């Protein structure tokens, strides 16, 4: 159809974030492409305004599951293609264990033929020695079940999973994520059946990028429905 | 295709100063100059993104320098104070496509052809 048409080959993608995290202020630009036919996701990220006050990893998340492998037999189930051009709204609350919390929105759509990412994120109550504003978790990142449900009501989907961020004395530090997406157009979206994207990540470094950055591969295939 | 054409540089001596100026072909996202000693490696040494909202200057650079930009011309200059003679190097513009100041040479699309810079 015409949304999923958007996405048979390779997509420039834009990312901006604007942050405030217990009142320490940031921004994030990034850009990389996607290519939703292998699920397939890479990014570089700097920090526009010198250190990021909060763990490169702890933002993954919130840096477009419109670039996920949804097999054929699943095609009716992706909500995120459906609503594009126009665009979907993502917000999330992101709680982590004892500790504060993210809360994000942001729009994510095409503008010419860059899909852009623009965010707007707040965390509050994080303890300033805790494992986040300590700068405590390792710069790595695991495979997580994202799971997927329709939300007939407002006309979108509701989505929730648990990031494990693995920490510097072998332990691990749990967040908790909400999501709601909810299209920016009025057209007719997909609303799927219940359904999880198994996603998979990885974090580098560009030896050469001076600035405060992060490199993100991400692989994202569709599941759940036989 | 863009072109960026060089022109400003050549020989001082220790404090003075010198500038460098380069004229993209058309418009473009982020603009650096970044510069080669003889045997060393390409490093980043200022620029501006395309947006202009965003500068960013090397550690090196402290606050000896200066770079503008001018989207209607097409243009990026920097001008450099209180030269010390590790800044003799080639000097090269460079621009990118997209709007971001990475700061790797290798997200750089266009290059200039080299201006030599002496202290
Ligand atoms: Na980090
Ligand atoms: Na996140
Ligand atoms: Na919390
Ligand atoms: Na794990
Ligand atoms: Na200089
Ligand atoms: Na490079
Ligand atoms: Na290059």
């Amino acid at each position: 159809s015409k949304g999923e048409e958007l996405f048979t080959g390779v997509v420039p993608i834009l990312v901006e974030l604007d942050g405030d995290v217990n009142g320490h202020k940031f921004s994030v630009s990034g850009e990389g492409e996607g290519d939703a036919t292998y699920g397939k996701l890479t990014l570089k990220f700097i920090c526009t305004t010198g250190k990021l006050p909060v763990p490169w990893p702890t933002l993954v998340t919130t840096f477009v599951q419109c670039f996920a492998r949804y097999p054929d037999h699943m095609k009716q189930h992706d909500f995120f293609k459906s609503a594009m051009p126009e665009g979907y709204v993502q917000e999330r609350t992101i709680f982590f264990k004892d500790d504060g919390n993210y809360k994000t929105r942001a729009e994510v759509k095409f503008e010419g033929d860059t899909l852009v990412n623009r965010i707007e994120l707040k965390g509050i109550d994080f303890k300033e020695d805790g494992n986040i504003l300590g700068h405590k978790l390792e710069y790595n990142y695991n495979s997580h079940n994202v799971y997927i449900m329709a939300d007939k009501q407002k006309n979108g989907i509701k989505v929730n999973f648990k990031i494990r961020h693995n920490i510097e004395d072998g332990s691990v530090h749990l967040a908790d994520h909400y999501q709601q997406n909810t299209p920016i157009g009025d057209g007719p979206v997909l609303l799927p059946d219940n359904h999880y994207l198994s996603t998979q990540s990885a974090l580098s470094k560009d030896p050469n990028e001076k600035r405060d950055h992060m490199v993100l591969l991400e692989f994202v295939t569709a599941a759940g429905i036989t | 295709q863009v072109q960026l054409v060089e022109s400003g540089g050549g020989l001082v001596q220790a404090g003075g100063s010198l500038r460098l100026s380069c004229a993209a072909s058309g418009p473009t996202g982020a603009m650096a100059w970044f510069r080669q000693a003889p045997g060393m490696e390409r490093e980043f040494v200022g620029g501006i993104s395309g947006s202009e909202t965003d500068t960013y200057y090397a550690d090196f650079v402290k606050g000896r320098l200066t770079v503008d930009r001018d989207n209607v011309k097409n243009t990026v200059d920097l001008q450099m104070n209180s030269l010390k003679p590790e800044d003799t190097a080639v000097y090269y513009c460079a621009a990118r496509r997209r709007v971001t100041l990475f700061t790797s040479r290798a997200d750089y699309d266009f290059w200039g052809q080299g201006t030599q810079v002496t202290v």
